[PDB]
This record gives C-alpha cells, structure tokens and sequence, in this order.
C-alpha cells in the first residue's frame, strides 16, 4: 500500500490567491529507467465524480485551465492554482499508479473567503395538498449568505420551538461563494390549525439584529 | 468517452448488489474499466479492473471474496456484483476509465456513480409538495419558489428545473434524516417575479430506487 | 519499480 497523504486538509483563500496542496507518498513513485512519476491530481465538485487535472506529475490533461500545474518528484509533489476563480472550490486528490493497489489522498477541501452577505430570508406554508395527509411542513429559507454560521429559531404563536426542525446547508456556491439555508419545522396537522402565526427569525453576522419572516395560517 | 451506471439501490445485509456500467464513445474492448467505492467521509477505494476486451480482473486484497466484476462487450456494458452486503458498505460505486494514457491518447473519464444503500428498511417514493412564490417569498424583484420532496428512502433523489433549462438560481439542499429513518430535500429557485404570470416553473424529481418520475408545477 | 498492471491502461511507454 502506497499511502498518499495531503496537506492541509482545507484550505480557505480570498478570490484571485495562489493556492498551493501538497501530497507525500509514503514511497517514491518515481521509476529512473524512464523518469516519470506515476502520479496524478483529481478535482471533484459535489455531485460529480472525480475529474483528472494532472497526470505524469505535471502534464495538465487537455482542456484543464492554465492556472492547475502540477510539480514535485519522488515522493514530494505539490498542485498550484496560480489565481483562485470560484468555481475551483472542490476537494483536490493526488493518486498513485505506481503499483497495485491504486491509492488516493485524504482530499483537500478549497474554499473561498469573502464579503459578508446577509441572508435572504422567505418564508413558506404548507401547500394544502400535503395538510390532506395530516402533517404541514412550513420552510424557512436563507439565501445567498456568508459566511455560513446562522442560526434559525422557529416561532409559533410566538413560543419558541424546539424538537421539530431540521436544518440543511448547501456547498459553497460555484458562482458568488455564498451559502444557503432551508429549515423546516414539521407539525401534525391538528397542531399546525391550532395556531396562527408561524415564524421564523434569523441571525447572522450580516444582520445587526434578528430578521423575522412570518405568516398566518 | 461516456460511462453511463444504473441507478441507486438498497440491499439487506447479506445480500448482494450488481452495478452496472455502460460505456460508449470509444473502443470498448481496448482498455480496462475500473471499480472505486467513495464512502462517507472516507477517501476513494479502488477495488479492482477487468480488462474489457480480454476479460481477466484484479482485485484489491478488500475485495477479493465478495466482489466479481464481468463484461458484456456486445452491450459495451462491464458490472460489478458486491455479495454478502454489510453495513460499512453503504457508499457511492464508480466504475471509470482511469488514467488511459496511450502513445496515440490521454483520457480519464468515470461514470457518474451509482449509491447503494445496505438497509433492511423498505423502499420508498417521496411525496412533492410545491414552494408557491408569494409575498412572504420576494426580495429586490426577485420570487423564490421551489419543491419539497418529502419522505422517501433510499437516497438520493436528484432535481431539474424545466426539464434542465433553468439552472441559474437554483439550489437543492442535502437531504436531511427524519427520526423516521425516511429523508426530505428541497430545491428551490430565484426567478423573476415580474414574469410569474407567463412564465412556468416545474421541478423534476426523480428517485431511481422507486422508480419515481414526477413534474410539478408550481404555481403562485 | 512499477508495477505495470496496477493499471492496464497506463502505458509507461
């Protein structure tokens, strides 16, 4: 087993800096005979499987952008994104080929730093199609925020809920490196018609003080 | 270069599971095509080849007893049968041509993956509610609308809006677990809210495990 | 040295 192992594990750089990822393997991957490094670097986004960047150690495959090199030999390599664009935000892995098994690195998560952002906030009820089946679900929904710390409360009639929400967080976004934040508070119907206003407050590093969005029933 | 999976599964442990793995666009009988298993949280795990013409495999010490990987090059189609499922797993299967690097070519290209889930609790498709836009869901000329897809299992379901022609806006959430072992996601979408009245806004939902294709339009 | 069936596809060259 040829370990690969990455350094840092995540790195957080502002738009436009250099980023640098180092890989070791535990053994070299050099072959002196013909002087190739039987190494190569993958990008994978979320939701998409692996994509190859680099090979041999340092020949950039077709159609990768300038910015991705590759450099390093033995057992000491390093991939360079020369100027962080916003969609390079992924999780980079070095892979060996130098003797079986195959092997991959740990992965270093890219992410982007930027301006604060505060959320968009909307509000949801539930559609009378889903009260048919004697539950409502009302969504609460953070658009287009950073950085991603935020915290959601849910209100109902004004009484602070606890024990019936689930919060979900989105991936870095490929365009404008913002977050986004759906909260759903989940009632039996007969709960839900018992009361008249749902709302839900947000706090976050963008807002001087809570935002609340709300309805009545 | 296309490698095209079959969709996500569950299984019971004990039992067994067989990806499978259509290539095109190239010369099947040429090259091998790999296995790799992503797990959460763990990094990828080669787990064998099989050379496509040829026939013969390598398997990774993991997974020699209970991994067989076959060809059919009639179909262009390689699988991978993985038997007496356990709990460790559950995980994304990709097979890919990995790093083929010929005097005449250079091309690495894997198939989109494929979950499989090892659990004895059942199948089941969700329920799509809409995310109406209305006042409580406009900022700055904009209307936020979307879909809920609630209660079903195994994962994943994926989400398109308009059938692939409206993508910019978009955000659908990881799904989040229910204590009753079932998962819920949203997506939802930024749109003009100027146009609400001609425009028309459908999500497709799909969730392969249950065979479940639905459209629903989403209406103020 | 490598191995070169630790992937078919690679050719060392």
């Amino acid at each position: 087993d040829i370990v690969m192992t990455q350094s840092p594990d995540s790195l957080a750089v502002s738009l436009g800096e250099r980023a640098t990822i180092n890989c070791k393997s535990s053994q070299s991957v050099l072959y002196s005979s013909n002087n190739k490094n039987y190494l190569a670097w993958y990008q994978q986004k979320p939701g998409q499987p692996p994509n190859l960047l680099i090979y041999w150690a340092s020949t950039r495959q077709s159609g990768v952008p300038d910015r991705f090199s590759g450099s390093g030999s033995g057992t000491d390599f390093t991939l360079t994104i020369s100027s962080l664009q916003a969609e390079d935000v992924a999780v980079y892995y070095c892979h060996q080929y130098y003797s079986s098994p195959l092997t991959f690195g740990g992965g270093t998560k890219v992410e982007i730093k930027r301006t604060v952002a505060a959320p968009s906030v909307f509000i949801f009820p539930p559609s009378d199609e889903q009260l048919k089946s004697g539950t409502a679900s009302v969504v609460c929904l953070l658009n287009n925020f950073y950085p991603r710390e935020a915290k959601v409360q849910w209100k109902v009639d004004n009484a602070l809920q606890s024990g019936n929400s689930q919060e979900s967080v989105t991936e870095q976004d490929s365009k404008d490196s913002t977050y986004s934040l759906s909260s759903t508070l989940t009632l039996s119907k007969a709960d839900y018609e018992k009361h008249k206003v749902y709302a839900c407050e947000v706090t976050h590093q963008g807002l001087s003080s809570p935002v609340t969005k709300s309805f009545n029933r | 270069v296309q490698l095209v999976q079959s969709g996500a599964e569950v299984k019971k442990p004990g039992a067994s599971v067989k990806v499978s793995c259509k290539a095109s666009g190239y010369t099947f009988t040429s090259y091998a095509i790999h296995w790799v298993r992503q797990a959460p949280g763990q990094r990828l795990e080669w787990m064998g080849w099989i050379k496509a013409g040829n026939g013969n495999t390598r398997y990774s010490q993991k997974f020699q007893d209970r991994v067989t990987i076959t060809r059919d090059t009639s179909t262009t189609t390689a699988y991978m049968e993985l038997s007496s499922l356990r709990s460790e797993d559950t995980a994304v299967y990709y097979c890919a041509l990995l790093t083929v690097l010929t005097p005449d070519d250079a091309f690495d290209i894997w198939g989109q993956g494929t979950m499989v889930t090892v659990s004895s609790a059942s199948t089941k498709g969700p329920s799509v509610f809409p995310l109406a836009p209305s006042s409580k869901s406009t900022s700055g000329g904009t209307a936020a609308l979307g879909c809920l897809v609630k209660d079903y299992f195994p994962e994943p379901v994926t989400v398109s809006w308009n059938s692939g022609a409206l993508t910019s806006g978009v955000h659908t959430f990881p799904a989040v677990l229910q204590s009753s072992g079932l998962y819920s996601l949203s997506s939802v979408v930024t749109v003009p809210s100027s146009s609400l009245g001609t425009q028309t806004y459908i999500c497709n939902v799909n969730h392969k495990p249950s065979n479940t294709k639905v459209d629903k339009k989403v209406e103020p | 040295n490598p191995d070169p069936n630790a992937n078919p596809n690679v050719d060392p060259n």
